[PDB]
């Protein structure tokens, strides 16, 4: 997997492949798109991968 | 300093502002190459979208501010105009030997020595093409036309049916020939008039014998088919007759006045009867026909197609033989009209279309003649494939005028930079890097080939496409020379036995042009832009 | 160099670049005018006369901070360019014509700074026939470029470049029936092959119905005289002056023209009338009762 | 409703990894032109009008304002090597973009960037080891030779700055500091104080402490300026009237009282001036502020009192002298009061410059360096602290090598010969790797105005068989036994070079795509 | 590819300039710089009329306060300014020389660039004749005594130094103020000398001749309750901190009176401190009371029906002078003013200076007075700060002649000398570098071509003339006869510069103009 580089709302470079990372650091606004974050993130918490 | 009242930019920034504004337009240009390649969509301010493929018409349509850039498409568009296919590769060719000389300038290298090796590297270039490259198209005949026009054909958007369309594409062109020095043949395209229509699928285009004019008859009452075609050509309108601008008619005596007036239209009445006098009845002009005439015609028994174009009616004269006149007027002071320049033609009728009508003149006595008539699902594809047969066409007219093709699928730029590696290996000045240079340069279009057919090119260009190596070293392995890359397996393949060829005018043409551009546009040593 | 409209140029001679740079003060635009004037007078060395100016005065501006008169300055540059003229006449050597080897070495250095020097090897040799096939190299003291025609068209590359001792010209043809002509006869007209026409104003009046059929019938036979007096000299292919406010050519007279197997030019422009007669050899006609073949222009 | 917010900006693919690789040659760009005893200045002005001048690529890159990811990788990159070794700025930088460079032409067609990440690692692996195991160490442990490998070393160093004319007049200096410093190295033991007006030669290391006339009170200039065996009383109380507390208050009922607590606060503050006078010392220093009223008791005893020192100055003077600061005034022993053999207040450039010099035991130094302009001085102090930083990392161990492209050729040879027996496509990368190696001594060359293709294919011939340390001669326009020529470095510096522009290249290229967010 | 990338923040608007562009620019604005310093140099040379952004105007030829006061945005010019500012902190004497010789320098360079040279080449040049210079600098030198006993030659430096400068009008005692100034004030022991002891004061008035150097101390002040003698004659002073009110504790205090009685006990105890405070003041003896901090209603009469006159309000400098001028010791408080404690005063006079209510004081010492002080006096606010700025220029060449005791005979006859030498050693030196040593004499000798310029002469046929004069009889005394006396023998004229001072200008401009050579690229917004 290619590490991909985000620029956050204060101009913070990540240039990182890890999904809970670029998925938080990454402003979504769709609801659906806003669950799955939600799933992944929870699963992040609880076993600290997949 | 300067008081210019402009910018100036000198050294290494207008250098390397050149080399990325033909990079720019290279790689604009780059993935509609090859038969994996898939064409553009160019869309215009107002909406109005085309869907194309050949470079000329991409670059074009693009507009274009940065002179560098400019250069490049101009050099497309000669190469568009001198020969027809290869019109991206010359400008790959240009905008990748470019940065490479930029690349060696860059190290502090002269600009005129590189600008002398690549000169005498394409005067060498093209000495192995014409010398070691080139297969006759004599012992092949009727084959090579077809696996040529196919392999014009594969990258565009026709190509999937090449086998079907290919062939009336020779065939056409087989309808063509002409004599101009008693001796030497010749196929003037752009006399193969070809028609949009959008109606059914691509696999029913009608190829016609005989010319395919775009007009209609000129009213419904005279008839739609003619037997037998004694068509009279003619560049002369038919009104009625307004006297002149100098000449103006005064009446002193009323009596005198309506005469005149039958006069103002029996003049043209009298001109019907001779063109009638001979049998003709299909007439063609160029000039508006007004309705006394037509009914003229249409009682007769013959019909008129009125606005005619211009290169259309001769081409229609010189087919069937007519005459095309001015004006009905003979040596002596009395108009007259002879049978002796009437064209025949077997028929001519006007066919419908998918909701027009357009006349069909079908086997001219004089030479035979063709015209193709593409049916598209819309027109965009109608003038996409119109703009393919037209590079087909191109095409087959170059292998015929020269009987000789090398192959195609990046063989003969391997070859010929496999071979100048080692030409450039002697004269051990300075100048042989610009040389070598050139060689990787001619590399640029094998490679993007195998990117666009999702492959990988340098892991295979270093030994697959290096069989031209043992081609060079040992004469008597010649015939993998050759070679080229095919993308059902990626692999290098004798493309003699899958047939693909292009005459070497394109490859020659090409090299040449774009070598020229390259030294034109490096020449540069500043810019000074003005102010508007 | 790209003016303020989007039109750019390559140049390399030093009296174009100054002249497309848009200067501003007036010491440039002396030295632009000090530059065009050396290309009148020589036609090389622009940029080295540029450069010697503008160095020199780079040298004087400390003889000016040494405390120096202008005055005192200029004249010892004038004795120093006196000297310098004795020097340069000593140190060259004679040069006598019809010895092509120096004339070729001559050519191929000034073309050495351009962009075709790669080509000079074919292109300065015709270079300087162009100049022997002009002027006699036994009493000549000048030579004139104005009957030196450089035409220009797009396409091909340079090794396509051609030296013709005949006339080129960008017309075309308007009987597109006749393409080439072996033992060509040309012939100019400065006149016009329409229906007549008298300077001052013209007016034709009809009255009955058969005067309709007059007019016509008199005109197509006026200019079928006109061109038959053309025909009957033998001449084979015809030159119209570019003629305003008379049709030079008719439709009616070209089909004539046409008929009897000539080929025709028009739309040729005043000024190239000289040109074509110290070409080909042939004397303008403005009236028809003059048009003989005593006088016509010959061609292979 | 679109996924993400607007005006977010993504851009992925082969393209993307083009124009990051083009954006760090255009940020290397700007500090090319800054290399070897030919290398040139950049003048760098910020938004507030301050011109910096400077031609190290740390300082260049830094003041160069950076928002490209990659041209920030680069920058980061020269600051992590100018934290780490101090030396070597530049050639990070180039290297990393060279190595960008030669690698883009195989990025053009579709070459995965895992591989060429993989012949990157592989290649500086093999690097780093024919460093440390080509660089020769003395291993005799003289005190002449290591002398004259820190002088060599710190020359080296001075090259390619502004005080490359007076290299051996400083070189040697910066190597005396860094003799006279205890086993820690410690950078804050040796300070730099700049003063306007001199030549650059006229310069000079105080052995004790030297720092500028703090302030001064009525009753100044009237205490000896002259002590020839004092003692020094390092304080960190303020002598002067003031409330014991800061929340103390007074309550009192008798004029008697009154008149004893005003006798009072006098009396405590003489008897704190009486204990520091009886304790043997001559001059005194304090952190703290001295007042007036102290500054005259000093004055009429021939006693020199200097307050408000800062910080790092007095703790300079403890570790040349050898005191201790003591807050308190009770217990001024004579074992705590420093000692130095000449105290002395002198006239430098329309300035008063306290000095305490001749400690026989000193732990500390202190660089009175003088120059034309304020930028003058800040250069030849960056070049200073640059050869200080070299000598402070070659003193850990003194295993060398021969610079000016010498070793960059020599990795270059190798890296070629091992490119041989590697079969397939990993061979093609690190003759990429070694050809991106080949930089320095091209663009030593060029900023030398030399024949770089000439020199490199001499180099290259002459370096095949014909011996190592070869590098380039820029006074003799030619090749050179660079060793022999005592142009040596510090192998650290080119290890660490190396293994830094390698991590930065691996970053960069493992990048597909990149997302830009509104930046709300 | 198509699109354009971006890499540096707001980097549409930033300007660069790179390569030999660049370099010009910088040799532009140099010779710009030394162009308008150029005209100001030398007796005959004319003064600038500075005016800052509040409008007020000075009109003054000291090149280093000139450029300090130019306004000026281009960076180059800044450096010159810092050039010249550098060059007044060590010397104090020669900062258009400097500029001038650093512009001579960079637009040699400029001609030797455009040959093609590299600019370090150039540098590298510089420096090795700014060796040989200053080593012939050296050489050329000799000796003067710095003694009280034969002080003339301090007085023909100062008198050379001052020449140039509108106190040129007298000419003669401000050299003699100067010398007298330093020498006083000087710690021959140390070969140090302190400015602080030196307080140049001024006043508008007068004339420019009435400038005196009081081997005293001078104070802006009057006696407080004028009622007191406004002169008193040797008197002992007691130099004093403390105010003369009732004492309060620092540390903050309340004072709680609870009954009629400690009302009366605290009236008693303020009435009987002033009257301790004033007797225990008397008791020592001294006749004249100074206090830093100022005092009451009740202290005046108290300290006027007591017969001893005082003043207040001293500042601390001037207090610090006062008591170094009479010998005296700064003291804190009333209770420990001893009769030793005093000092001594020849004389303490109070001065009116004409119509206006302004008054002083001056304390005239009998004895050894560390201290000094220049009293100046004009026409014009503009000629007291140029009066002021030309003594600190003469007191800064005596103190250096003072560290050094060595000189040269300028006029411009110091720099044909070096430009001697270092055209000399550059005929026996391998090609590719001497260009950038004759480039280096002939930008150093450039100086006698301004001064004759400035004088009106011609400058180069005078400096061929003077050159040759020095070549062929081995004098190298010989300079631009400024003044216009004959005589191009510089001994006999009596022009007297200091070693250090040209060999720091030398040295200063030799790595000025290093640094700019050295630059090459300029980013700026
Ligand atoms: N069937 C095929 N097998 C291998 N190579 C091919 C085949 N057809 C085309 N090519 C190669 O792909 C390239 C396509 O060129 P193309 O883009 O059609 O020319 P143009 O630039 O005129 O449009 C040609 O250079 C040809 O060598
Ligand atoms: N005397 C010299 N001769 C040749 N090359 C030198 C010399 N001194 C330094 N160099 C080269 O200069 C390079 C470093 O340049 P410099 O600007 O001094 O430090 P940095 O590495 O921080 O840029 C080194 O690679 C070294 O090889
Ligand atoms: N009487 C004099 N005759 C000739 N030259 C003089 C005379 N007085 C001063 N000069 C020269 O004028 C130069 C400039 O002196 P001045 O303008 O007074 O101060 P600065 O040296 O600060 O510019 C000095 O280098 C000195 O040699
Ligand atoms: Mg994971
Ligand atoms: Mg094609
Ligand atoms: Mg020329
Ligand atoms: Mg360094
Ligand atoms: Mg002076």
């Amino acid at each position: 997997g290619m590490n991909k580089m985000v620029i956050n709302h204060l101009e913070k470079l990540f240039v990182t492949n890890d999904a809970a990372t670029i998925l938080r650091e990454l402003e979504v606004q769709h609801p659906a798109a806003k669950m799955i974050v939600m799933a992944s993130h929870m699963q992040e918490q609880e076993v600290g991968d997949g | 300093p300067l008081s210019v009242f402009g910018d100036r930019s000198t050294g290494e920034t207008i250098r390397s502002q050149n080399v990325m504004a033909a990079a720019s337009i290279a790689n604009i240009v780059k993935s509609s190459l090859g038969p994996v390649g898939l064409d553009k969509m160019l869309v215009d301010d107002i909406g109005d979208v085309t869907i194309t493929n050949d470079g000329a018409t991409i670059l074009k349509l693009l507009e274009v501010e940065h002179p560098a850039a400019k250069v490049l498409c101009e050099l497309a568009d000669l190469q568009d105009k001198e020969v027809g296919d290869g019109t991206t590769s010359v400008v790959i060719i240009a905008a990748e030997l470019l940065k490479n000389a930029d690349e060696l300038v860059k190290q502090k290298i002269h600009p005129t020595s590189v600008i002398s090796g690549y000169r005498l590297a394409c005067k060498e270039a093209v000495r192995y093409i014409n010398e070691n490259l080139i297969v006759n198209t004599d012992e092949l005949g009727r084959d090579c036309l077809i696996n040529a026009a196919k392999t014009s054909m594969s990258s565009k958007i026709i190509g999937i049916n090449g086998d079907f369309f290919a062939n009336m594409v020779v065939d056409a062109v087989l309808a063509i020939k002409y004599t101009d020095i008693r001796g030497q043949p010749r196929y003037p395209v752009n006399s193969v008039n070809i028609l949009k229509a959008h109606g059914r699928s691509q696999m029913e285009s009608m190829l016609i014998s005989g010319y395919a004019l775009n007009c209609v008859v000129g009213s419904q009452g005279m008839p739609k088919r003619i037997v037998n075609a004694k068509i009279a050509c003619l560049d002369f309108s038919l009104q009625k007759t307004k006297m002149k601008l100098g000449v103006q008619v005064v009446i002193t005596d009323p009596e005198k006045l309506d005469q005149i007036r039958q006069r103002e239209s029996d003049i043209t009445k009298e001109r019907i009867q001779k063109i009638l006098a001979t049998g003709a009845n299909v007439i063609l002009t160029t000039g508006g026909i007004d309705d006394m005439c037509l009914k003229y015609f249409v009682e007769a028994g013959a019909m008129a197609v009125r606005r005619v174009l211009k290169r259309d009616l001769k081409r229609i004269a010189k087919a069937s033989g007519a005459t095309i006149l001015s004006t009905l007027a003979n040596l002596e002071g009395e108009e007259t009209f002879e049978a002796a320049m009437l064209g025949q033609a077997e028929e001519v009728v006007q066919e419908r279309i998918c909701d027009d009508e357009l006349i069909l003149i079908k086997n001219t006595k004089a030479r035979t003649s063709a015209s193709i008539i593409l049916r598209g699902a819309n027109d965009f594809m109608c003038d996409e494939m119109e703009r393919s047969l037209h590079d087909a066409l191109c095409v087959v007219k170059r292998v015929l005028e020269s009987k000789s093709v090398v192959p195609g699928g990046g063989a003969v730029e391997a070859a010929l930079s496999i071979y100048l590696e080692n030409y450039a290996t002697s004269m051990g000045s300075r100048e042989q890097l610009a040389i070598a240079e050139f060689a990787r340069s001619l590399l640029v279009i094998p490679n993007t080939l195998a990117v666009n057919a999702a492959q990988d090119s340098t892991d295979l260009v270093a030994k697959l496409r290096a069989f031209h190596n043992e081609a060079q070293v040992n004469p008597e392995r010649k015939n993998l020379k050759w070679i080229g890359l095919d993308l059902s397996n990626g692999k290098p393949r004798d493309n003699k036995q899958a047939g693909v060829f292009e005459p070497t005018i394109v490859k020659v043409k090409s090299l040449k042009f774009a070598t020229e551009a390259a030294i034109t546009i490096l020449r540069i040593d500043d810019l000074i832009k003005l102010h508007p | 160099i790209q003016d303020g409209k989007g039109d750019v140029t390559i140049t390399n001679d030093g009296a174009t670049i100054l002249k497309q740079m848009q200067v501003l003060h007036p010491a440039a635009r002396m030295l632009v005018e000090l530059s065009k004037a050396q290309d009148i007078e020589a036609g090389d060395g622009t940029t080295s006369v540029v450069i010697i100016a503008g160095s020199l005065l780079d040298s004087c501006t400390k003889l000016l901070q040494k405390g120096i008169h202008p005055t005192i300055i200029s004249e010892s540059f004038q004795k120093a360019l006196e000297k310098g003229i004795e020097i340069l006449t000593d140190m060259s050597r004679p040069v006598e014509l019809s010895d092509r080897e120096t004339l070729l070495n001559s050519a191929t250095t000034s073309l050495n700074s351009k962009v075709v020097s790669q080509y000079s090897s074919l292109l300065s040799p015709m270079s300087v026939n162009a100049v022997m096939k002009v002027i006699d190299p036994a009493t000549a003291t000048s030579v004139d470029l104005r009957d030196i025609k450089i035409v220009k068209k797009l396409g091909g590359t340079i090794d396509d470049c051609e030296l013709v001792e005949g006339l080129v010209l960008t017309q075309k043809v308007s009987n597109s029936g006749i393409t080439r002509v072996e033992k060509a006869k040309i012939g100019l007209i400065q006149f016009c092959l329409s229906a007549p026409k008298t300077d001052m104003d013209n007016q034709i009046v009809v009255s009955d119905y058969a005067q309709m059929d007059r007019v016509l019938r008199e005109e197509r036979a006026y200019i079928l005289n006109l061109v038959k007096q053309i025909k009957k000299t033998g001449c084979n292919v015809l030159l119209i002056q570019k003629s305003i406010l008379r049709d030079a050519l008719s439709d009616l007279a070209l089909h004539f023209l046409n008929k009897m197997k000539i080929m025709v030019i028009k739309d040729i422009e005043r000024e190239d009338i000289e040109f074509i007669c110290k070409t080909i050899g042939t004397k303008p006609v403005a009236h028809i009762d003059q048009f003989t073949a005593d006088m016509l222009g010959s061609a292979e | 409703v679109i996924l993400l917010k607007e005006g977010t900006d993504s851009s992925q693919g082969i393209p993307q990894l083009v124009s990051n690789i083009s954006a760090c040659q255009v940020i290397a760009e700007a500090v090319r032109t800054t290399l070897g005893p030919r290398g040139m200045d950049k003048l760098i002005v910020d938004g507030r009008g301050k011109a910096t001048i400077s031609n190290d690529g740390a300082t260049i890159l830094k003041l160069l304002d950076v928002v490209h990811p990659a041209a920030k990788t680069l920058v980061d990159i020269a600051k992590s090597q100018d934290a780490e070794v101090g030396d070597g700025t530049t050639s990070v930088t180039l290297l990393a973009a060279e190595f960008l460079k030669q690698v883009k032409p195989y990025v053009e067609e579709g070459l995965h960037p895992q591989i060429i990440i993989r012949a990157f690692r592989t290649a500086t692996q093999l690097a780093v080891n024919k460093i440390k195991e080509i660089a020769v160490t003395v291993k005799k442990a003289d005190k002449v030779e290591q002398r004259k490998l820190l002088e060599k070393c710190a020359m080296t160093a001075l090259s390619s700055k502004l005080i490359s004319q007076q290299k051996a007049f400083f070189a040697k200096m910066v190597v005396d500091a860094v003799m006279m410093l205890d086993d820690l190295l410690q950078l804050k033991m040796i300070g730099i104080k700049k003063v306007q007006g001199g030549a650059l030669e006229d310069s000079q290391l105080v052995a004790g402490v030297a720092f500028k006339k703090t302030f001064s009170y009525a009753g100044f200039e009237m205490q000896p300026k002259k002590y020839h065996n004092p003692k020094i009383a390092l304080l960190n109380v303020e002598l002067e009237l003031k409330a014991e507390k800061d929340n103390a208050e007074i309550r009192v009922h008798t004029v008697e009282d009154y008149q004893a607590i005003v006798d009072a606060e006098w009396n405590i503050l003489y008897d704190k001036l009486e204990k520091i006078h009886h304790s043997g010392a001559k001059v005194v220093l304090s952190k703290l502020p001295i007042g007036d009223v102290a500054t005259q008791y000093f004055a009429d005893r021939d006693m020199f009192c200097a307050g408000r020192v800062p910080e790092e100055d007095l703790k300079r003077t403890m570790m040349a002298c050898g005191g201790s600061i003591q807050t308190s005034v009770n217990a001024l022993s004579a074992d705590v009061l420093g000692r130095c053999q000449v105290f002395e207040e002198t006239q430098i450039g329309g300035e008063r410059y306290n000095f305490f010099t001749g400690c026989p035991k000193a732990k500390t130094c202190t660089f009175i360096l003088r120059g034309g302009a304020e930028q003058f001085m800040e250069e030849t102090e960056r070049s200073l602290h640059d050869a200080i930083m070299i000598v402070r990392r070659a003193i850990k161990n003194d295993s060398v090598v021969a610079g000016g492209g010498a070793i960059e050729m020599e990795l270059s040879k190798y890296l070629r010969d091992y490119s041989r027996t590697i079969p397939g496509k990993q061979q093609l990368l690190i003759g990429a790797y070694a050809k991106a190696l080949e930089i320095i001594p091209r663009q030593l060359c060029d900023n030398a105005g030399f024949d770089a293709t000439n020199i490199l294919n001499k180099l290259r011939a002459r370096h095949a068989q014909g011996g190592t340390w070869y590098g380039v001669d820029i006074n003799n326009e030619d090749i050179a036994d660079n060793f022999e020529a005592f142009v040596w470095e510090p192998a650290m510096v080119r290890i660490n070079a190396l293994t830094a522009a390698s991590e930065a290249a691996c970053l960069i290229v493992s990048v597909d795509e990149t997302i830009k967010n509104p930046r709300s | 590819y198509g699109r354009p990338f971006l890499i540096i923040k707001d980097q549409d608007r930033k300007s660069r300039l790179m390569g030999l562009e660049a370099l010009k620019s910088h040799i532009m604005a140099a010779k710009a710089v030394a162009n308008t310093m150029r005209t100001s140099l030398g007796p005959n040379g004319l003064d600038k009329m500075m005016v800052d952004k509040d409008g007020d105007v000075t009109v003054t030829n000291d090149g280093a306060t000139i450029l300090s006061m130019m306004d000026v945005d281009h960076q180059i010019a800044k450096l010159m300014v810092e050039l010249s500012k550098s060059q007044d902190d060590e010397i104090g004497d020669g900062t258009t020389g400097v500029v001038v010789l650093a512009g001579a320098l960079l637009e040699e360079a400029e001609q030797l660039l455009d040959r093609g040279i590299h600019p370090i080449r150039i540098a590298d040049g510089y420096e090795q004749a700014a060796r040989v210079a200053i080593e012939h600098l050296d050489k050329i030198s000799d000796s003067v005594l710095v003694d009280i006993k034969d002080t003339e030659p301090l007085i023909q430096t100062a008198k050379t130094t001052l020449g140039s400068k509108v106190v040129n009008s007298c000419h003669r005692q401000m050299a003699e103020i100067a010398v007298n100034a330093v020498l006083t004030v000087a710690d021959m022991e140390r070969r140090d000398v302190d400015f602080e002891l030196i307080k140049v004061e001024g006043k508008v008035g007068g004339r420019l001749e009435d400038t005196k150097l009081i081997k005293g101390v001078i104070v802006d002040k009057d006696f407080s309750h004028p009622q007191m003698p406004k002169k008193v004659e040797d008197a002992k002073i007691a130099i004093l901190t403390c105010p003369f009110e009732p004492p309060k504790p620092k540390t903050k205090h309340k004072l709680d009176v609870t009954s009629v009685e400690d009302y009366k006990a605290l009236q008693k105890y303020e009435k009987e401190k002033f009257e301790e405070m004033i007797q225990q003041i008397k008791e020592t003896g001294a006749n004249l009371a100074i206090c830093q901090w100022g005092f009451d209603d009740e202290a005046n009469h108290l300290l006027l029906q007591n017969n001893l006159p005082a003043v207040r309000w001293v500042g601390g400098p001037e207090i610090e002078l006062i008591a170094i001028a009479t010998g005296g010791r700064i003291v804190p408080r009333f209770s420990e003013l001893t009769a030793e404690k005093l000092g001594f005063a020849g004389l303490v006079q109070e001065i009116s200076f004409g119509t206006t209510k302004d008054k002083m004081l001056v304390i005239e010492q009998c004895k050894n007075s560390r201290a000094v002080t220049i009293f100046i006096r004009g026409g014009n606010k503009m000629i007291i700060e140029e009066a002021k700025r030309s003594l600190h220029d003469a007191l800064c060449v005596i103190r250096n002649l003072i560290r050094d005791n060595r000189v040269v005979y300028g006029g411009g006859a110091a720099e044909i000398s070096c430009a001697l030498a270092v055209s000399q050693e550059a005929d026996k030196c391998p090609t590719l570098e001497q260009y950038a040593m004759r480039a280096f004499a002939d930008a150093l000798e450039v100086i006698p071509m301004a001064l004759s310029e400035n004088s009106g002469m011609n400058p180069i046929q005078t400096m061929t003339e003077v050159r040759a004069r020095q070549v062929k009889e081995m004098n190298p005394a010989l300079g631009i006869d400024c003044l216009h006396k004959g005589t191009n023998d510089m001994k006999q004229q009596h022009v007297i510069e200091t070693l250090i001072g040209k060999k720091q200008q030398i040295s200063l401009a030799t790595q000025m103009v290093r640094m700019i050579l050295k630059i090459d690229d300029i980013r700026k917004p």
